[PDB]
């Protein structure tokens, strides 16, 4: 399968600070990437598709950039309800696999 | 308006068969494909596969072929996932998700069901 | 990415899609055009629908585009009708906006197609005479 | 260096605003569903993505078509019934005074009169209990409609209960539905769908209170063609229905008098037991909280510090000045004075009782010279309904004062249909189009 | 000269007791009987 690795696994930050989370893919995907957010014991929600486009209704503070193997998700200004498990998932070839899981925690 | 609703939680013995339903509201059922994914307790999301409600074509992950089946009924706008030979490793929340599917190819899962909890124990 | 084939969006589901995508569902809209106070609210409406469909079919037929959903013609696109390039037409605009834009030049284009079809028929008759 | 050519596309998804004749669909009654297409068991709604459509409830032709259809069905249902031309005679009327309450003083007239029989050369002396609103003194009285037109008795086997009706468009036409919640009936709707026909709309005839209608799924909705214009009726749609219990408790007796060959007139013989006023009950706390919601929604349009007052209807016919409706064949006109009587300043189990007067001679639509006589209903009658909206009218409008007064309104039933068809429009598909392409024939 | 086309090698299922032609003829006959009597005199005075 295609391996998706994430950095950092855990992260402590304050409201108003900036968070940058990196997804790295063993194989090359041009823009076949999706960023999701899942809260504790709740269904996941889509944040980014095509690695650079916000999902409708997503706050504009979110942003993402990257092509090939290196991708970054940026939260410009942390918000109180933005603490959740962040996922990055590829769809270039079967099967579709999700990232390890990045958890943002308040400081 | 786009919503997906599943059946209730299931508790089964090992080796049985479980049927998870998923009905769509607010959008054309045949107009998008449906992913079937699962999340184990405290683990990540495992991609079981996805089905095309219009043509009826299905794709299952290579580590699930011959074990999990998918079907749909357009008359009631529902998609069924049938998982057989249940084991203790199959416990978790099954999710049915609508893909954005712009350009007749996978783009992203934007609408998700409430999640059906399936448990397997002796 | 990965795909599993085409999907069905409904009767007018492709209304909001681009012209390139909307042209892949022409038949979907095409086949739905034909089908004592309430009973007489049906007869004349059915007649009107039949007349509208037959007017459209005759209009297509007198251009040489009979029995076709996409039809090329010998009438050049006079740029005065529209100055947009194809790149911004077929990939960044829908058919409703196009109908809004070109509502003024419809009948002259229709007459041009009619006369071009008549010329084509006469030319074919002349050619087959030899 | 373009070398572009015309290319004809047939089947293009493009539509234009159009007016056409929608036909009825539904799953003895006045609303003739026996001439309606069967409704599909699983109606299909096509959800149009990226489509934004201009809607206007106050210029919808669907309302006019529904008005015409309802009037036509009402006229058709009454054609085969008995015409009470002989009923126009001198009436010897006395006061019904046995077991009557202080609120029924002279409300019922015991009227004796001569009448025709099946034999042309014979007459029968009969009597009936009429209502004070239905007779006018010439001890000698005559029916109110006698100097305007002869009244047609309603066929007793036909039921007045509303049945849902769907309005499906013909071929080549589509019905666009606005799914946008919080939509106020005018402007761009970005959430649009295509439907073969609407939800089942019940033709409920009511004044000053919309009954058995649809409810707003988000909050109370205020709609007006021009809110700043006091002459325009304000349509209020509730989200929580207000239960109203309306009863006539008189144990009426129906007798039949043969007025001709195969012609029967249904008279009110005698009331078994006590005689007391018909009335309606509305929960007081529910009405208070509904009025609070209406006030807080109206403050958005008329300012945050304005005083919002609810008062009585200004005046006019009994149809408009009172909540007029039908409850199991009998026509109620209820004095809605306990409802719209309050002032609101920005900062248990009892119920409001609305007295009601029953009428048999009815002018349903605003038509002079076409009246209907409702036969009496055998026994006590009760009906429970949902108040789902209001038809208000703003009083005055001068800038001198900071107080706004809203009074109940109605009369024109087009507003009643408009509250249900506000989220619908009809369009005609234009499948032909011409586009530029490099292709050449 | 009405034309009858004789179908060879054709066997068809017939049922006289479920024929809609009978119902249509019944309706047409009743309608014609009603129509013929509409522009006639009504003997309402005769009830004496
Ligand atoms: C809003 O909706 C609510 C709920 O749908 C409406 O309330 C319902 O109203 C209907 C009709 O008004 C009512 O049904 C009647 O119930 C009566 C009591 O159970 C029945 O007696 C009555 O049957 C008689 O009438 C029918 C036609 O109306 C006949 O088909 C039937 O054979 C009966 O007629 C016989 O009896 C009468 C009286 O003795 C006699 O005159 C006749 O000759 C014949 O012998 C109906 O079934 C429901 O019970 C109501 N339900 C509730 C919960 O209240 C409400 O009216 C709606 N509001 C508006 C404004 O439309
Ligand atoms: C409704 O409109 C939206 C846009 O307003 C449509 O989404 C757009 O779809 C196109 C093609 O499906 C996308 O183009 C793609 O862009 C990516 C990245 O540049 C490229 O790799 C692809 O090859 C393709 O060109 C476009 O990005 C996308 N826009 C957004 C904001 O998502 C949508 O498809 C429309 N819906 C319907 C039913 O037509
Ligand atoms: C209405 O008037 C009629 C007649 O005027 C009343 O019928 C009479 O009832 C009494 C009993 O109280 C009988 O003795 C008479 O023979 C009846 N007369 C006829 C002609 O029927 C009737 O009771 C009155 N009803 C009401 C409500 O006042
Ligand atoms: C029914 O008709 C009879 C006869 O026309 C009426 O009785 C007459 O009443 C008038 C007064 O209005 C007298 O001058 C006649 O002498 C009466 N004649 C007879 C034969 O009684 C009777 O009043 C009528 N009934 C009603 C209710 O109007
Ligand atoms: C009055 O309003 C109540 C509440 O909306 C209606 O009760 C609903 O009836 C529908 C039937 O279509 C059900 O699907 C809902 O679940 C009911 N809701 C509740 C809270 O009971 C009631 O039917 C309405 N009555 C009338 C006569 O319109
Ligand atoms: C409307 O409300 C009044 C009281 O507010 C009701 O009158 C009561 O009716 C009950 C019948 O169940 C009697 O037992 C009581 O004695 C009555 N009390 C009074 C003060 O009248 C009336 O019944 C209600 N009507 C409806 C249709 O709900
Ligand atoms: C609304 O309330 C006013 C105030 O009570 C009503 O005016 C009354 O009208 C009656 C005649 O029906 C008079 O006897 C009263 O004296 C009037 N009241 C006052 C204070 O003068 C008015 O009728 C009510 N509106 C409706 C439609 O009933
Ligand atoms: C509607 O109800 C109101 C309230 O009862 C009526 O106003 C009353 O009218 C009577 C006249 O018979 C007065 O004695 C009361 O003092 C009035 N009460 C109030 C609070 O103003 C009104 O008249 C009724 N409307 C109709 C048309 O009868
Ligand atoms: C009948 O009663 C009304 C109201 O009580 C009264 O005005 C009328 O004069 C009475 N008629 C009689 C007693 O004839
Ligand atoms: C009928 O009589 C009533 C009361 O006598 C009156 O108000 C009405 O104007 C009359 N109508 C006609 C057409 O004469
Ligand atoms: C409410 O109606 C007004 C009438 O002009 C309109 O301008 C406005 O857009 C409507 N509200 C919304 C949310 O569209
Ligand atoms: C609404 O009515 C007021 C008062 O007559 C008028 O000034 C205003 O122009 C009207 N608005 C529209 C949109 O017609
Ligand atoms: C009405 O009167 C009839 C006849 O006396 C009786 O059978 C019936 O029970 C009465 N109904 C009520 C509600 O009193
Ligand atoms: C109306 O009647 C129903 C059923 O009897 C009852 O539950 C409700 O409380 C009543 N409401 C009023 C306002 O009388
Ligand atoms: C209207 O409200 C006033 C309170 O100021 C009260 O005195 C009066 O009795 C009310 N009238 C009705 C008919 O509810």
């Amino acid at each position: 399968d295609i391996q998706l690795t994430q950095s950092p696994s855990f992260l402590s930050a304050s409201v108003g600070d900036k968070v940058t989370i990196t997804c790295r893919a063993s194989q090359g995907v041009r823009n076949e990437l999706a960023w999701y957010q899942q809260k504790p014991g709740k269904a996941p929600n889509l944040l980014i598709y095509y690695a650079s486009t916000l999902q409708s209704g997503v706050p504009s503070r979110f942003s993402a950039t990257g092509s090939g193997t290196h991708f970054t998700l940026t939260v410009s200004s942390l918000q109180p309800e933005d603490f959740a498990t962040y996922f990055c998932q590829h769809m270039s070839s079967y099967p579709l696999t999700f990232g390890g899981g990045t958890k943002v925690e308040i400081k | 308006q786009k919503v997906l609703v599943q059946s209730g939680a299931e508790v089964k013995k090992p080796g049985a068969s479980v049927k998870v339903s998923c009905r769509a509201f607010g959008y054309t059922f045949t107009g998008n494909p449906l992913h079937w994914v699962r999340q184990a307790p405290g683990q990540g999301l495992e991609w079981l596969g996805w089905i095309n409600p219009h043509s009826g074509d299905t794709f299952t992950s290579q580590k699930f072929q011959g074990r999990v089946y998918m079907t749909r009924d357009k008359s009631i706008n529902t998609a069924f996932l049938d998982v057989t030979r249940l084991t203790s490793d199959d416990t978790g929340i099954y999710y049915c998700a609508r893909d954005k599917y712009y350009g007749n190819e996978a783009v992203g899962m934007d609408v998700w069901g409430q999640g059906t909890s399936v448990t397997v124990s002796s | 990415a990965v795909g599993i084939g085409a999907v069905f969006l409904g009767f007018l589901g492709a209304a909001g899609s681009t012209m390139g995508a909307a042209s892949m569902t022409l038949t979907v809209q095409a086949r739905n055009l034909l089908s004592t106070v309430w009973g007489i609210k049906q007869l004349q409406a059915r007649v009107l629908a039949v007349e509208r469909y037959l007017r459209d079919q005759q209009l297509l037929g007198i251009w040489g585009c009979s029995g076709k959903l996409i039809c090329c013609t010998n009438v050049p696109w006079n740029s005065s009708w529209s100055n947009r390039n194809l790149s911004e037409i077929w990939d960044n605009m829908t058919w409703l906006q196009w109908d809004k834009e070109i509502s003024n030049y419809t009948q002259i284009i229709y007459g041009l197609l009619e006369e071009s079809q008549n010329q084509q028929e006469k030319n074919e008759q002349d050619l087959l005479a030899l | 260096a373009e070398n572009l050519w015309v290319t004809v596309y047939y089947g293009v998804p493009v539509w234009k605003d159009a007016e056409t004749t929608l036909f009825c669909a539904s799953d003895h009654n006045v609303w003739a569903t026996h001439a309606c297409v069967p409704t599909d068991p699983n109606p299909q709604e096509i959800h149009l993505e990226n489509v934004t459509e201009e809607f206007n409830m106050w210029k919808n032709n669907m309302v006019e078509q529904m008005h015409t259809d309802i009037i036509s069905l009402w006229d058709q249902s009454l054609k085969p019934c008995v015409k009470l031309t002989p009923l126009c005679v001198t009436l010897q009327c006395t006061n019904v005074t046995n077991n009557i309450t202080d609120d029924m003083r002279g409300e019922l007239k015991n009227c004796s009169f001569n009448m025709t029989t099946e034999l042309r050369d014979k007459k029968q002396k009969v009597y009936s209990l009429f209502y004070r609103l239905d007779v006018v003194q010439i001890k000698e009285y005559r029916l109110i409609n006698c100097n305007t037109s002869a009244c047609t008795q309603a066929c007793p086997k036909v039921s007045f209960e509303p049945i849902p009706i769907h309005y499906c468009a013909p071929a080549g036409f589509a019905i666009l539905k606005c799914k946008d919640k919080k939509f106020n009936g005018t402007g761009p709707c970005p959430s649009v769908s295509t439907v073969q026909c609407t939800h089942g709309i019940k033709p409920v005839v009511s004044t000053q209170l919309l009954l058995n209608g649809s409810l707003a799924e988000e909050e109370v909705m205020i709609r007006s063609e021009n809110i700043t214009n006091n002459a325009k009726n304000i349509l209020v749609q509730f989200n929580t229905p207000v239960q109203i219990n309306c009863t006539r408790p008189n144990n009426n007796t129906r007798k039949s008098i043969r007025i001709g060959p195969g012609q029967a007139f249904y008279a009110t013989g005698d009331i078994i037991g006590d005689i007391r006023q018909a009335h309606c009950n509305v929960s007081k706390a529910t009405w208070n909280e509904t009025l609070g919601k209406v006030v807080k929604q109206l403050r958005k349009h008329f300012g945050n510090n304005t005083i919002i007052r609810f008062a009585n209807s200004s005046g006019g016919d009994l149809e408009v000045t009172t909540h007029s409706f039908n409850c199991g064949g009998e026509f109620f006109y209820c004095n809605t004075s306990g409802l719209f009587n309050s002032t609101w300043i920005s900062n248990s189990n009892d119920s409001i009782t609305l007295p009601c007067r029953i009428k048999q001679i009815i002018n349903m639509w605003q038509r002079i010279g076409q009246c209907m006589y409702a036969p009496p209903i055998q026994g006590v009658i009760r009906c429970v309904s949902n108040i789902t909206g209001l038809i208000l009218t703003r009083d005055g409008g001068s800038t001198n004062s900071t107080t706004e007064t809203f009074r109940p309104g109605g009369g024109d039933m087009r507003d009643n249909w408009r509250s249900e068809l506000y989220k619908y429009k009809v369009v005609k598909i234009e499948p032909l189009g011409v586009a530029p392409t490099r292709c050449k024939r």
